[PDB]
Parts: C-alpha cells; structure tokens; sequence
C-alpha cells in the first residue's frame, strides 16, 4: 500500500513530464502544435522553437 | 444579416503601412474571416458610433 | 554619443520621479445613463 | 418657421417607391401640412437626434 | 501638440462679415493667441462636441 501511495503521489510527476515531451505532437488553445515556429496567434507571426 | 456596423464617421484605428491611422472597414462586431488582423483594424471607435443593418 | 542610464539610489531622490495624483478608480456605466449604449448599440463601458 | 428640424445626427423613416430608407434628414416637427404622413416620417429616427431651428 | 479641437464637424460660433454661423469646426483650447476673439469664437458649441487632438 506504501508502494501504491508513492506511486499515485510520482503520478503527475510523470504526467506533466510525458505532455511535456508530448509539447510538438499536441497543440495549444491556438490550435498549431504547442512548439511550433508559425504561431497565429498575433499579426506579427513568431516561432517558438527551432 | 450581419449585427455590426459604424456609420457615425466614427474613427477606428486602421494600419497601413507601418502606422495605424483613423478609417472606417470591416466595421462589424461578428467575424468569420482575418481575425488576427481585425483585432488591429477593429478598435473600437474612438468618437460615437451608431450601428445600422446592412443585411448584405 | 540603445541607451542606457545610470542612476544612484543612496540619495532620497531618484530620478524620474513620479506623481500619483489620485488613486486609481475604476468608473463604470451601470447607471441608467449614456448615449452610446442606449440611442447606440449596447457598449456597457 | 420651422420649430425644429429634427435632423442633426438622427435618420428617420421615409417610405418612398414601397422600400422604406433612411436618408435626407427630412425630420420636422409642426402642425403645418400633412400631420398625418408626419408619423411615417418620424416614424423611424432611429439614430440620436439634435434639433436646429431653420426658422423657415 | 494641440490641447484639443472640439470639431465634431461644429464649431462653436464663427461669425463673419456681420453674420454669426455654426460651421467649419473651428474649436479650440489654447491661450496661444487671440484669447480675447476665442471667447467669442468659441464658448457655444450648440451639437454635441468631440475633441480629436491634431497634435499640432
């Protein structure tokens, strides 16, 4: 039970970690992947990541 | 119909070339289409503004 | 002949000195009031 | 003359040729002639008024 | 800068050759000259008032 509590407390860690990793394949409220270099998001178009 | 018209010779602030001046465009308050760019061109009217149908 | 500054701050006065002249207020128009919401399409400023 | 004129910043409902525009700022307000169509003028001052005698 | 022109597409009361008028937005607010003729230029905005600063 003791190495099930630890287990569920590591959870998020792992969790964020794995999104984290997971920041090209999935996307954000703007719709473009969460790291890519053509953000929409204002006029003056940037890239975050290259 | 579209809800969204300023026919007041009201200003809005519409850019140009590198600086953003008083003129009158899209004008509406529904959008489809360049919204990016309305949110500069589409600054809410600094002197009155009235709204009308235009239904087009 | 960007630019920078230098500055002290030891001394009581410090450049570029500020004026707060009234505290900030928020005003609102939920009053019964204004033209630009009531001839004018809702604008609730 | 004319008491006041209605027109200023304000349109108001003219039915001409069965479609009913707003144009002309031909607002007025009097006893004169055609009391009745009167309504039908006024019928739509739909933007914010501010009279002006043209004392006529 | 110009404090302010008060235009509006009014002015307040240009009165020339002996007739006082109410047109070519005129207004303004400053003390850089002629205070005493912009009493009497100004100090009746009849319409409604929009103040657009110039920055002249």
């Amino acid at each position: 039970m003791q190495e099930m509590g630890r287990a569920a407390g590591a959870h998020p860690d792992e969790l964020v970690f794995a999104l984290l990793k997971a920041g090209n394949a999935n996307l954000c409220y703007d719709g473009q992947n969460f790291f890519d270099t053509d953000h929409p998001v204002y006029p003056n178009v940037d890239g975050t990541g290259t | 119909e579209v809800e969204g018209v300023f026919v007041r010779a009201t200003v809005e602030r519409r850019c140009r070339a590198g600086f953003c001046f008083d003129k009158e465009g899209q004008g509406f308050a529904d959008g489809v289409l360049s919204d990016e760019q309305l949110e500069a061109l589409e600054s809410d009217p600094l002197l009155k503004v009235e709204r009308c149908t235009f239904s087009g | 002949a960007f630019a920078p500054a230098a500055d002290p701050g030891a001394a009581w006065y410090l450049l570029d000195t500020s004026r707060s002249l009234k505290p900030l207020i928020y005003q609102e128009r939920m009053k019964p009031s204004f033209t630009s919401m009531t001839k004018e399409d809702d604008e609730q400023v």
